[PDB]
């Protein structure tokens, strides 16, 4: 069934996972035309696919041409989503293949369960959780290759770049949340908490600064304080 | 117009004959039902006094032999068994006839109710989703599981119903997954009307035969095979003229005779809204949608 607080570390444990979160996919800015009309015009998008074990990401970009000619696009992108990811199960080796996939979107199931008839040992599952995989693309160095790319490509990435040699996947996992929820509820400020001091920098094979555990801290800290004065801000409370 | 004789009434019971329905006391003097259309397919039925759970009863079509009812104090219920003898039989029905021991088929001239029914209900398709081969009449009641209910346990008591499940391979071609799953045509009229069911009239007739097990023996898994027959045409786009035209008729003729006080169990919401007001279909099924509203517009 759904995945929440109560079976939580169930992600962390040897039993293959992914997270799909499909925010991302389909992606607009909405115009006024010259008649004075609105229109959307797509920028490239992602699939955001993660092994939230192993910090592994799969970042499928989805490349606006995908959308050329296409009706009832927000329907039609939870389909793609489903023949992208299951499409990526099929090219990863048995041993490689998950066990359960977990969407972030409920709209999500029934596309994923359809494409993923051939695979029924592999549960697709939605979650409780209010994940904040949407700001991936606050994320400057994921925002680039998908800015950049000019055709249909698949990128991947660790997400949790050196962390695991150092933390557990829960912690890994805890601290990407916080990072991500921070760069959601106020991207600007999230971004001048990471980046300051000029002497931390990004490793050319990294997506975060590269912090000590100190560091870490400090910074962790700057990002819970930056989510509760937003939050008293929303409600007035 | 033919005769099912009743052996005797040992236990206090609610029969039924189709649509139609008596009571009889313990050990009334009643012998039977006449007056049957030739003609149709036909349901007796029975509820006992004592025990208003287990509706059973039994499909028959007095073109195919001659059967009557006898009560078994053993197995503690109405049997339905053919009579070999024509002479025998016919010599029963005469003397219980003259002694007017008999309940007529209560039919009015003007009402087309039981034919716009079992329109295309055959006993020869019953009796395959019915397996009981040595029988020419078939045995159901309100406990009997389905095939695709089964799946999800004893093989020789289940209703074989066509199984319909729109997450599954026989629904959606490799490659077509979005398009089979929004617009299930392809289903429809290759997989089921043209593989399985061969016609229209075939799918039908299991469509109204589901319908009937549900309404007169509370049959769940019945309930659910006609609501996926019904879902499936109303969800595929490309449906040939004549088939909504009649599933039209049908559906209007099932909602007309449906007890007032059953849509609660018997009508599935969520199937019926997108039936009528969201499937390709919303706009072809004008005299089903305005008996539906009329009758039970809290269900929509």
């Amino acid at each position: 069934g759904a995945m929440n607080s109560s079976n939580y570390a169930e992600l962390f444990n040897n039993d293959i996972k992914l997270f799909v979160d499909d925010t991302n996919v389909y992606r607009v800015t909405v115009h006024k035309t010259f008649e004075g009309n609105v229109a959307t015009k797509a920028i490239n998008g992602c699939i955001f696919t993660l092994n939230p074990k192993t910090g592994h990401l799969f970042l499928k970009i989805i490349h606006t041409s995908v959308w050329a000619g296409q009706k009832r696009l927000s329907q039609l992108a939870k389909w793609k989503t489903a023949e992208e990811v299951s499409a990526l199960v099929r090219s990863l080796p048995k041993e490689e293949q998950p066990k359960q996939i977990i969407v972030t979107r409920k709209a999500m199931l029934d596309p994923l369960e359809v494409h993923m008839l051939d695979f029924p040992n592999i549960a697709i599952r939605p979650t409780e959780l209010r994940l904040p995989f949407s700001a991936a693309m606050s994320i400057d160095k994921l925002s680039d290759v998908v800015m950049k790319a000019t055709e249909p490509q698949m990128v991947l990435f660790n997400i949790y770049d050196d962390w695991l040699d150092r933390i557990s996947s829960y912690t890994a996992f805890s601290r990407l949340t916080l990072l991500l929820r921070a760069l959601k509820t106020n991207e600007e400020s999230a971004k001048m908490i990471l980046l300051s001091d000029p002497t931390i920098t990004i490793k050319s094979y990294h997506l975060w600064p590269s912090f000590t555990d100190e560091q870490w801290i400090t910074i962790e800290s700057q990002m819970r304080d930056l989510i509760l004065t937003e939050y008293g801000r929303k409600y007035n409370v | 117009m033919n005769t099912v004789p009743f052996t005797s009434a040992p236990i206090e019971v609610t029969i039924g004959i189709d649509q139609y329905s008596f009571n009889v006391k313990e050990n009334q003097p009643f012998h039977g039902i006449k007056d049957i259309p030739i003609g149709h397919v036909h349901v007796i039925h029975f509820q006992h006094a004592d025990n208003s759970s287990m509706r059973y009863g039994y499909w028959f079509d007095c073109r195919m032999g001659n059967f009557y009812i006898q009560y078994d104090p053993k197995d503690g219920l109405y049997k339905m068994m053919e009579e070999r003898d024509g002479a025998k039989f016919e010599n029963i029905v005469h003397n219980f006839k003259e002694r007017q021991m008999m309940v007529s088929y209560p039919k009015i001239d003007e009402d087309d109710t039981w034919y716009n029914l079992t329109e295309f209900v055959q006993m020869d398709k019953i009796r395959k989703i019915v397996r009981k081969d040595e029988n020419q009449f078939s045995y159901v009641d309100s406990s009997m599981t389905t095939v695709q209910e089964n799946e999800l346990s004893d093989p020789a008591h289940s209703l074989n119903y066509t199984v319909i499940n729109f997450k599954s391979r026989e629904a959606i071609r490799p490659g077509h997954e979005m398009e089979d799953f929004l617009d299930k045509s392809y289903y429809l009229n290759t997989v089921m009307l043209q593989g399985i069911f061969k016609n229209s009239s075939n799918y039908f007739g299991e469509l109204q035969f589901a319908f009937l097990n549900a309404m007169f023996f509370g049959n769940y898994g019945s309930s659910l095979q006609w609501h996926a027959m019904i879902e499936l045409i109303c969800s595929s786009a490309t449906v040939p003229k004549h088939m909504l035209d009649k599933l039209d008729e049908i559906l209007y003729y099932q909602i007309k005779t449906l007890p007032e006080q059953y849509s609660d169990i018997l009508l599935n919401e969520r199937v019926w809204n997108i039936c009528l007001y969201s499937s390709f279909q919303k706009n072809s099924l004008h005299n089903t949608e305005k008996i539906m509203e009329n009758k039970y517009p809290e269900l929509l």
